[PDB]
Parts: C-alpha cells; structure tokens; sequence
C-alpha cells in the first residue's frame, strides 16, 4: 500500500542495509565509504587519545575534531539568498527604492540590510518620526564630513592605539570639526527622503540639535544643565548665526547629562538604573512548565542552584560598586571613603 | 612487504628488550638509559631509586633519564608497527604506554633535578636565588616537556597548561625547545588558534630562533 | 599643570590615604567585569562607551573595524570613487631630473583636487593630479602611488 | 590550499556588495517610459 | 535519563535535571577546587622547592583542565555521545 | 649634573629643536626631496673624477 | 557592514532570509493545505551531516554553515605602510630598525622624537 | 636571517666602494624588506582588482 | 643509524687487515678486540681529552657570551684523561661520537689527526655539535617569555589584550594563581597589545551615574624578560 | 599520606585502564565490530584484578 508499513518492507530495508553483514564496517574498506559520520562518529575514533581530545574539545566547545572528518562544504550564503530571490520573485519588497528608477547604481541591488550606521542614533527609536530621518541623514553627512577631515589631517583610528592617544586625538579632531565648515554638496537625498533646509531643521529641532560653533562653545564651556538653548543665541556681530559646523563628539558628551536630552532620546532610565545591578541571567532558569516537572527534590536542586547564582552576581555587583583598587604603596586594596573638590 | 618490515622492526625492538632485561637481572647508567628508551620504565625506576640514595647523581643525570624515558626506540617501534609510520599517531599510540607512570616518573625526576640544581647553586660558593637562570634547569623544562608529549592526551595538553605555567611561575626563561613544545603540545591538543599565536610572537620577535620543528608543530596541528 | 580632586581612601587595616583621583585611576581593581556600564545600556548590550552618543558609537565602529583590518590605507585602483576631495595617502616623486623617469618615496597623506575618469583625458597610467597634506603642493602622481 | 577556494563558501568572505542574479538582469532589461515630457 | 531515554519528552526533561544537577556540581567544583588551589599559601613560603612532592604543583595541577558535566555530552548508557555534537544538542533541547 | 644638563641642552637645541616641527620636515618627503635637490645641484662634483 | 553579522551571516543557519521555526501543519488555503502535518522529528534518530529535521532554526532542513574552519577574509589593509602606535616593546628596539623618514617624521606618533629622546 | 642569504649577498670579489662589500644580517634585512614591500604592494593591488568586479558593473 | 653502517669504516679497515692475514694464510677473527686493535680507535682514543676539553670550553664560553654561573654540561673529568669518550656518549648519547671522531679525521684525503690536529679538534667538535641534537639544546639562546592573555573588559580594541601579570613581574601585587585558573590563555597576533584596564575612580558626579567608566589603558611590555629581571636585581 | 596512597592507587588504576586501551586499540576484530562502548564498559573498577 502507498505509504503503509509492511512486513516485506521490514525484511527489505534490513536485507538492503545488512545484506551479508559480518559487522557494521564490512564496507568500511573504501575511504569515502568509511569516513562518513552520518550514524555516529565512533568508528573513526580508533584509539583512546582520539576520544580523549574528542571529549576535551567538546567540553571547551570547539567543533569536534573527528566531526570534521567529513568535509561538509555548507550552503553558500549566495545560494541561499539566490534561492530566496528566485522563490519570492526578485524580493521586490526588499530592494531599496532606488532600485526602481533609471539605472540603479550598483549600491541599489543589495537589499535593505540593517547596516551599522544606525548603531548609534539614540534619537530614532524604531520608527523615525517627522524630520527625524532627515536629521539623522544630515548627521550621516556630518559624520561623513567628520571622516573627510579625519583622514584629511590624518586623525584616522589606529589598529594598536591606546586610550590616552585615542581621547587626545578625539579632542584634537573635535577642535577642527566643530570649527570647520560643514560641506553641503555632500547632502545626498536618497530614496523617498525629504530634502529639507537648515533653517527648518533649526526651527523644528531647535538650534541645540543643530548647533552652530558659538552655541557649541556655550555648551562646552559653561557648567549649567539649565540652559538647553532650543533657539539661536545671537552671533558676535548681533545677528542670527546662519551657519553650521561639523558634528564632533564633545558637544553630545556635554548634552548627554542634561535630563532634557536623556528623555529627548528616550533613554531616560539612566536616573533609575544608574547604580544598580543587572538581572542575573541564570543558566537553565527553566520555565514553570517544567518547574512543574522537577520532582519534589529536583525542584529543590533547581532553586538552590538558581539562588546560589543570583547571590553570586549580586555580591558581584557589590564588588562592582565597591571599586576597591590595589594601592601598591600600601600593598593593599584601598576603598575610598570620600572625595574632594577642584584642587 | 610492510608486514615483513614491521616484523623485522619489532624483532629488533624485542631482542633489544630481552637482552637488556637479561643484563639487568644477571654499566648501570647506560643500562637505565637504554631501559627507559625502549620503554622499560618499570625497571629503570628502581635503578634510579637506588642511584639517588648515595648522591650518585647531579643536575644533568636525572635530566638524561627524563629525556631517555620518553622512549625514542619505543616510539620508533610503535611508529613502524602500529602507527604505520605516522608521526602524529605515534604520540597518540605511545600515550597508551603507561604514559601516566612514565609521566609520574619524569615529574618526580625533574623535581629531584631541581633539588640537585639549587643544591649546586648554593654549594657553588655564590649562595643566592639562582637555579632558574641556570640553562640546566631550563633544559630540565625542555626535557620534561619532551617526556610529557610522549604520554597520554591529558599530559599532551598539560605541557602548555601546567608545565608552561609553572615554568613562568618559577621564572625559567624559555628556550627554543620550550616554545616548540608549547607549539607541539597545542598542536596535539588541536588548539591552532593558540599555536599560530605562539608562532606570531616568535616570527615577530625571534625568527632567528625559530627552527623547523615548530613549523612541524603547525603542520601537525593543522593536520 | 594639574586640576585634581583628592580622594580620602580607606585601607585594609584602617588608615586613610589622601590620594589623588588620577593616581587611583591607575591602581588596579579587585573584580572588573564587563557588565559594569550596563546601567547606561540596561538589558540591551552592555558596552564600553556611551551609547547615548551616536557619534562616539560611530568612532566605536571606526576604531573596532580599523583594528580588525576592515579599514586601512589599502592600495587603490580606479574603481574606488576617485572624485574631487577623497582622502588619499600618496607617495611622492622626490625631486630629481637626470634620473630615470622618476624616484619614488614613502606614503605621505594627500587629497585629490583634480582627477579625470576619462580613458582619454587620463591615459595609462592615470596621473592623479593631487595636492598633499604638508602644505597642499599640487603635482601629478599616478594611481600606482595612491592608497 | 583549498581546491575549492575560501571566498565561495566563507560567509566571512561573502560580498557586502553581492548584487544577485535576477536583480541586475531584471533592472537592466527595463526601459523607463520614453515620455517624461508632455511635449517630447 | 538512562531509564527513560526512549520517552520523547520524559527523556528531555530528565536531561534537564541532568543539566541542572551537573551545573550545580561544576560550579561547586570550580570553587571548591580553586579553594584547594588557594590552600597553596601554606607552600608559597621560603620552602621554595621542597624538592619533589608538592600537592598543588603538581600533585593537584597535573590532573589538568576539568570537564564539566552539564557540557559532557553523555549518551544513554552513561558514556559520551557516540552521536555527534549536533545530533546530541537537538536530542537534548528544552521541553519548551 | 652640569655635564648631563649641558648635553641635554645641546641635543635639545641642535637635534630635537630641529625635529620639533614634523610639519616643517614635511614628514620625510621634504627631507628626501631636498637631498635629491642637493645632488641635482652638485651633479658636477659628486660623481665627477 | 551588516549588523549583528556574527549571529546573522555567520551563525544564523539560513542567512537570515529563511524562516525555519514553523510546522508542516495544514491551513485550509489551497497553498498551505498541500503540506501535510509531519509527525515530529524522530526522538532518537541519528541524522546526517547536511540534513536536520526542521524543528528549530539551529536544526534546519538543510544545515548551511560548513564544518570547515571559520577564518576572516585576510584584510587588504597595508600592514607595511601603516603608522602604528609605538609599544614599549617596539621602542625597546627603536635604535635598530630600518625605517623610512615618514616612519621617523610621522605627525601621528613621530618616531624620530622617540629615538632622539 | 640565514647563512645561505649572507653567502649569496656577499659572494662578490668587489663592489661599489672600490672594495668588496660585507652584507650583514641587517644590510640584507633592509634589502629583503624593501623587496617584500614591493611584492605586497603588487599583490594587494591584484586582490583589489580581484574584488572590484561585481555582477552589476563588471 | 638505521642501517647501522656507523661502523663500516672500522669494518672496512678490519676487512682489509684480514685480507692481509688471509693472504698470508692466517685465519682471522671478528670481535671487539680487532675493533679496538685497528689503528682507528687507537688513534681516536688518544684525542679524547683534546676533543672533550674543546667541547666543554666551547659550550661554557657560549653561555658566558649570552645564566653563566651554571652550565648544563656535566662534569668532564679534566685530568682524568680516561673518562672522556664515555662521558661524551653520556653527554650526547643521541649520536655515536666514536663514529663522529673517526669521520672528521680526514679532511680532503688529509689525515688531520696526524698533521692539523687543532683543525681536527675544531672540526670533529663542529661535527658532533651539529649531528647531536642534544648539543643544540644545551647551545640554545635566551629567548624571552610571553605572558598569557585574556580579552579586555571595556573593549577599546579587540587586539588589545589583558596581559598576565606574574608575581615575578609584580610582587607588590595581587595574590595570583596560574594563568589558566585565572582565565588567561595563549593569544598574540601581528598587532596584539598587552594591557591592564581600570577606569577612573568615580566620585559624586552625574557622569559617574549616567556615562561609561572611562579607562586609562595602562599598557605593559609584551615580554617577561626574566633575564633582565635577575640582571636588574644584580644591578640592585 | 592519603594523597600519596591515592596517587599509587590512581597509578594502578590508570595502568589497568592503559592495559585495556592498548588491547582494544590493537584488537583488529573488536575494531572491525566498530563500537564506542567498547572503550567504556571495562575500566579499572571492573577489570579482573580488583582491590576488594
């Protein structure tokens, strides 16, 4: 019967596999018949050292060395993507809307993948609101003018650079960027993007989000948080500062403390979560669906295990907030009791 | 043909073993060297247990015994007979050969050698902390590592897990054999991500001191 | 010059030290995990910097990639958008005449002020009319000496 | 080294700019309407 | 697990019991072993050699890198998985 | 200490005060170029007879 | 620069375009009714190297990443013309290396000033 | 450095200074490093040409 | 060695000596007696103090060159001119010096052991030092020691790696165990850096609750130079 | 005392394991009858010489 188990079929799938079998490895004379690791891996671990490195390797998590005895050239990323496009008839929903115009430049065939230049923008959360995308794209331009001037005077990041050089170079580049004109011909309008003007940006967002060098100075120099200058502070000639200069890092470094901005970017929690521990990611924190099944005492084992883990990382954040450090001059760990002032 | 070659090789090994046992039951230092070299630790151990009593030894005597215990003749025997002349699997197929007891012997012997070397440092008139910078102790390191690589997988991975760490802890400035055995232990461990790292430090610092045995460690570990 | 905030520090036995902020920034912690600045990055990835600054996270990308070798002053070819004002690391023809067709030097930063993509306006080899970073000296150096 | 090279199976070697098989041969055979202009 | 391996979900649930007990064990081990390895301040004195037989270096450190049992891919009978790492991971996924 | 100090000042006024302005040096390019110009100028007497 | 590539292009089996976490359950549309409900993955089955059963994403109908070793594409970065930060163990030898005058007269980390000091 | 290379660098009866040249490990060091700089420049130019063609505009 | 033709030199000599005895008509004999009786080992057993003194002096001045208070080489009984060659085989038992010295005797068909005896001394010494792998060991140089390594917490770069600090580097320091148990393992790459990270100490500021903990990456050497360590200690 | 006694005991145990890991490795028929559990059913707690 079509797809119905039968006794001749049992006899047949056995006569087919083990036809005249003296042992499971009767046909293990052929090399590309022997090395096959489908139904296990034992037959290729022929001494105790083999299985010893096997288990040490599987403990340390490295890919089992007798596993690699068959070469499984995987499926190429290109084949999977190509098949997907073929099934879904060109991924028309996925191309960038510039794909669909005259001669999409080669950058316009690759899909709308989440390229990292949205790794940092705390402004837009998940759906950029009005002019939010346009300002994020203006700042893409700003960081690009950053890159231009950075390679310009040679402030490129260095493979083996240390922190002191890093922040020295940073405050070095901030000085020229925040003081050097921002280039406007670079302002390239993409697909379905609104091409907007600087004054409109400075009106909707305030000239604090689009600061001119003068307002950035007023932010970096003074100490107050009470002055988020959401409008133009006049120029040194008595006019409106119709000008913008490159986006550096020190200015946002100034803003990010004034709770007006830490909510403007909806990362407000920082006041409520500043000095406390994260939730312990306890391994095997089983759901109640099998806490139901941990027997009378395996449940006890489970709760003891998780309790010891939570206490571990909690005492760990205790030791994180302590910040005890090795004063060699006392050969000990000094725990600060108080601080001073500007000396 | 291969069978004849294996038989004629095991014949040489077994005849040597028998003639040696006959000498032993029926001079002593070459006897112990040959014993530990064919793989007769269990008899070369009591010889040295009484050679130690009368201070019949020095820094380098236990050292000699350590390297000779790694059983070169037995390595070549296993190699020809069981490994089918495979230099990697010769370590894996010697490791079954009492590699722990051969390893416990090599260890205790090395510690004895350290005792004797510090004893020499403090009897040589300059009483102070200087057994490490003695290249002799560094070569005890290299020799214990060579006598460990011949043993089980546990120790093959112990060479750069506890022998290297203890070396650094005591302050034994490493020799080329120590770096090549770092590499060869990592290579018979499978940790090429660490062996090529050792090689990077070398090529970027001491390529005049890289010999072909370290590239051998690589060609074995990638294999 | 120094603008320090002192720190009255407690020791393991009880004595208190008058140690500077700077000189304790150097002395070594007891237990330094990686989830310490989570508080700014709660629940989400716990980073080594301020996620609040897109600009600093962008230099995070810059330094991380440039360390990983995804970025670098690789040798250039014609395909890389050699337009006006692309930052470029050139190598100079060091000035001599009676020498055979040129004498060439180390990599020295530059930027392109004049280039033609035309296979006619810019033959083989494509002399990149560049202006260097030292003072802006304009000379034509081919693309073989550009990174 | 590997008789089948790295760049073909290596996802680390995958092109960030791999523009696929139907993509260009579709966006190429198009001809955008010849009548952008009311007159011409 | 050994007893009830054939049971599609009961085997997986008892393998969860295994992974929890062995996690507790290996945390126990990684602290009660570095405790016995911190008991070497008795021997870090100017008995600088104490020639052959030290307990940590290396009567205790000779035994090498430890294998935790939450990870030791043990099969049905109590011996490491003849099945591969992939197969065994799938076999021992969560009852969720 | 006077010996040490007036060696300090001599290497500070004759080498390090020269190399203080890398941009003046043109970052090696200018220094090589000026050598190539020196031999340009005295082609006659360096490789003569 | 694909985001979360170390989980997506590298470790997500199906390249992030293929969705594995689903069943063969029948839905009354003529498309999704053509797929019969498959009895679950066999409990103790020893499956092959390239084929899984399809219960999860990590155990998909066709495993995609190879068993080969995962090494980056060797960067095109010039390790030769690069200006790198002088380590203590790069200046412990600074009196001995043959370098060019951009190496000595670098703006970023000049090395002739290190040599003269 | 290698003795073969020194014995090849200095297998000359006379050279440029009016006297036979003794090339050490370092005078040959700068030579081989300059050569290898040249070879890497050419090699990476190749690879850069080898990634530049894409299906779009090869 | 594999063919045991090490002794085909002396065996050619005895086969000839016996083509003399048989040609005279005398019966012959094959034993160690005729072995030590050929001119070879007679003349090669007299050079034993000469070769051994040279070997000892070469390797002790090499260590003085490059630590030098001890050598690895065992006691060569100097004035005891007897125990030189057995001391030699105990010292470099990986090769048969009996055959090295009897090979390096002839120098382009010129018996050095009769004519240029210091040439033979520095010749057989080069030959034993090269053929015996153990000689290479005790003629090794002082390399430097790489501290093991562990990744950074506040990741400035990945190539920049928490270095392993041992007590011999820093005694005024932490009570540390071995680098394995403390987590560090072996890693270095063409750009690696060895670093200790801690951040600036936070007082009562607003950045100290809302920002990241700024580190000062205190970068340490790539090598634990125990030789310069004991040298500094001798320099006080 | 107990540490060195256990040392001698684990010596004996690993020797009884090694005298088995050699046998199974060099048995041509037990290796043709390919099984992993061969290397595992016998160990120094069950091979013939036992301490009780």
């Amino acid at each position: 019967k079509k797809h119905v188990n039968d006794e001749r079929i049992m006899d047949a799938m056995f006569f087919r596999s083990d036809a005249y079998r003296k042992t499971q490895t009767d046909e293990h004379w052929n090399p590309y018949m022997r090395q096959d690791t489908t139904h296990g891996v034992a037959h290729l671990l022929n001494n105790k050292f083999d299985i010893a490195r096997r288990e040490d390797r599987l403990s340390k998590g490295e890919q089992d060395l007798t596993e690699r005895s068959v070469m499984h050239f995987g499926v190429p990323i290109q084949q999977t993507i190509d098949e997907f496009v073929f099934r879904h008839r060109n991924a028309r929903g996925e191309r960038p809307l510039d794909y669909f115009k005259p001669f999409p430049g080669f950058r316009d065939f690759r899909l709308n993948r989440m390229y990292r230049d949205v790794e940092g923008f705390s402004l837009m959360k998940q759906r950029p609101e009005f002019l939010e995308w346009e300002l994020f794209t203006r700042y893409r331009a700003h960081h690009q003018q950053r890159r231009r001037i950075a390679l310009l005077h040679g402030l490129e990041p260095v493979a083996n650079e240390t922190a002191q050089e890093r922040d020295a170079r940073r405050e070095k580049l901030d000085e020229i960027c925040e003081r050097t004109p921002f280039d406007e011909r670079e302002l390239h309008t993409n697909d379905d993007e609104m091409q907007v003007s600087g004054e409109t940006l400075r009106s909707w967002f305030g000239v604090y989000m689009l600061p001119s060098p003068t307002v950035v100075e007023a932010v970096v120099g003074a100490s107050a948080s009470v002055n988020l200058h959401l409008f133009p502070l006049a120029d040194e000639m008595g006019t409106a500062d119709t000008r913008e200069n490159v986006l550096s890092s020190r200015y946002f470094n100034r803003l990010l403390l004034m709770e007006g901005f830490q909510n403007r970017i909806s990362r407000a929690f920082m006041g409520n979560v500043s000095g406390k521990a994260p939730e312990p990611v306890v391994q095997y924190m089983q759901p109640p669906e099998v806490l139901r099944h941990f027997t009378a005492e395996e449940r006890a084992m489970y709760e003891q295990y998780v309790k010891e883990q939570t206490s571990k990382q909690l005492g760990e954040w205790a030791t994180a907030m302590r910040r005890r450090r090795w004063i060699p001059d006392r050969q000990q760990y000094g725990h600060v009791v108080a601080q001073g002032y500007g000396v | 043909q291969r069978k004849r070659e294996r038989e004629a090789r095991m014949r040489a090994f077994s005849a040597s073993c028998s003639n040696l046992l006959r000498l032993l039951e029926g001079g002593p230092f070459d006897l112990a060297i040959r014993l530990a070299q064919h793989g007769l630790y269990q008899q070369a151990s009591r010889i040295v247990d009484e050679l130690h009593q009368q201070r019949a030894l020095r820094m380098s005597h236990y050292g000699l015994l350590i390297d000779a215990l790694s059983a070169p003749c037995l390595g070549q025997r296993i190699l020809y007979g069981s490994a089918q002349c495979d230099p990697a699997l010769t370590y894996k197929l010697l490791g079954d050969e009492n590699g722990e007891e051969r390893a416990q012997e090599a260890h205790r012997w090395f510690d004895m050698a350290f005792a004797l070397l510090t004893t020499e440092c403090r009897m040589s008139g300059s009483e102070h902390r200087l057994p490490q910078a003695t290249a002799a102790a560094t070569h005890l390191v290299n020799a214990l590592m060579r006598a460990l690589l011949t043993c089980g997988y546990t120790h093959v991975s112990a060479v750069p897990d506890a022998v290297y760490d203890r070396m650094g802890l005591m302050g034994i400035s490493p020799t080329i054999s120590t770096y090549e055995l770092v590499m060869l232990a990592l290579s018979l461990q499978g940790n090429m991500k660490e062996a090529e790292s050792v090689f990077s430090f070398l090529r970027r610092h001491h390529n005049e001191h890289v010999t072909i045995g370290s590239f051998n460690a690589l060609l074995l570990g990638h294999r | 010059e120094r603008f320090v905030v002192p720190l009255s520090v407690r020791l393991e036995s009880g004595e208190v030290l008058d140690m500077t902020d700077e000189a304790f920034g150097r002395y070594e912690l007891e237990l330094l995990p990686r989830n310490v600045n989570h508080a700014l990055n709660y629940g989400i990835g716990d980073y080594a910097y301020n996620r609040g600054n897109y600009i600093e996270t962008q230099d995070v990308i810059w330094e991380e990639q440039t360390a990983s070798g995804e970025e670098g002053w690789s040798p250039a070819t014609h395909a890389d958008g050699l337009r006006a004002g692309l930052p470029v690391r050139a190598r100079r023809h060091v000035g001599m005449n009676a020498n055979g067709s040129r004498i060439v030097s180390s990599p020295q930063r530059a930027v392109i002020v004049a280039y033609d993509r035309q296979p006619f306006f810019n033959p083989e080899p494509r002399l990149v009319r560049v202006a260097f970073q030292s003072d802006g000296s304009v000379e034509e150096v081919p693309l073989a000496n550009i990174m | 080294a590997t008789n089948i090279p790295r760049s073909a199976w290596d996802p680390a070697h995958f092109n960030t700019n791999w523009s696929d098989s139907y993509s260009t041969e579709i966006a190429a055979r198009r001809h955008w309407p010849a009548k952008k202009w009311s007159i011409g | 697990t050994a007893l009830e391996f054939h049971k599609e979900t009961v085997r997986r649930v008892n393998r969860q019991k295994v992974n929890v007990a062995a996690s507790l064990l290996d945390n126990f081990f990684e602290q009660e072993w570095v405790a016995m390895l911190r008991e070497s301040e008795s021997l870090e004195n100017s008995l600088e050699q104490g020639a052959w037989p030290d307990k940590k270096t290396d009567m205790a450190r000779r035994l090498g890198r430890y294998i935790p049992f939450a990870r030791r891919s043990l099969d049905e009978n109590g011996f490491p998985t003849d099945a591969r790492a992939d197969d065994y991971a799938r076999w021992m996924e969560a009852p969720a | 200490r006077l010996t040490i100090l007036k060696r300090n000042d001599y290497i500070q006024r004759h080498l390090i005060d020269v190399t203080s302005n890398g941009a003046y040096l043109g970052f090696g390019d200018a220094v090589w170029r000026v050598f190539f110009s020196a031999v340009e100028a005295h082609k006659a007497v360096l490789f003569g007879k | 620069q694909l985001q979360s590539r170390e989980r997506l292009i590298l470790g997500t089996h199906g390249a992030g375009v293929v969705q594995h976490a689903s069943v063969s359950q029948p839905l009354s549309v003529n498309f999704q009714s053509s797929v019969t409900v498959a009895a679950p993955a066999a409990d103790l089955f020893r499956t092959k190297v390239h084929e899984g059963t399809g219960t999860s994403g990590k155990d998909p109908y066709l495993r995609t990443l190879p068993n080969q070793e995962s090494r980056e594409p060797e960067s095109s970065v010039s390790q030769a013309h690069i200006t790198v930060a002088p380590t203590v163990d790069e200046c412990s030898t600074l009196d001995r290396r043959w370098e060019s005058m951009q190496y000595w007269f670098n703006d970023q980390h000049p090395r002739l000033v290190i040599y003269l000091r | 450095f290698d003795p073969e290379l020194i014995d090849f660098f200095n297998a000359a009866r006379a050279g440029p200074f009016g006297r036979p040249d003794e090339y050490d490990a370092e005078e040959v060091a700068n030579f081989v490093r300059a050569d290898l700089k040249r070879l890497e420049e050419q090699c990476l130019n190749v690879i850069n040409r080898c990634n530049v063609p894409v299906p779009g505009a090869t | 060695v594999e063919e045991d033709l090490l002794q085909c030199d002396v065996h050619l000599r005895v086969g000839l000596h016996m083509r003399e005895a048989l040609s005279k008509g005398k019966s012959v004999g094959l034993s160690d007696e005729v072995l030590r009786a050929t001119s070879l080992v007679t003349d090669v057993a007299t050079v034993a103090p000469e070769v051994a003194r040279e070997l000892y002096q070469r390797h002790v001045e090499a260590l003085r060159e490059n630590w030098s208070a001890h050598g690895l080489l065992t006691a060569l009984d100097f004035t005891q001119k007897d125990d030189a060659l057995p001391w030699m085989q105990q010292n470099f038992g990986d090769v048969d010096v009996a055959s090295v010295l009897r090979w390096a005797r002839f120098y382009h068909s010129k018996d050095l052991m009769a004519k240029d005896r210091p040439r033979y001394l520095a010749r057989a010494v080069a030959w034993i030092e090269l053929l015996s792998k153990r000689s290479h060991m005790m003629e090794e140089a002082p390399l430097t020691y790489m501290r093991k390594s562990k990744p950074l917490s506040l990741n400035t770069n990945s190539n920049l790696r928490v270095a392993w600090q041992t007590p011999v580097a820093r005694p005024d320091g932490p009570p540390r165990l071995l680098a394995r148990e403390e987590g560090y393992t072996f890693h270095h790459n063409e750009h690696s850096r060895f670093v200790t990270e801690t951040y600036r100490h936070p007082g009562e500021t607003l950045q100290s609750r809302f920002l990241a903990m700024q580190p000062i990456h205190t970068e340490v050497s790539a090598k634990e130079d125990f030789q310069e360590i004991y040298a500094q200690q001798q320099e006080q | 005392i107990k540490a060195a006694l256990w040392d001698a005991t684990r010596k004996i145990r690993s020797a009884k394991e090694a005298a088995l890991n050699r046998s199974l490795s060099h048995n041509q028929q037990l290796r043709a009858q390919a099984h992993l559990e061969h290397w595992y059913d016998e160990d120094a707690n069950t091979l013939q010489p036992l301490a009780f």
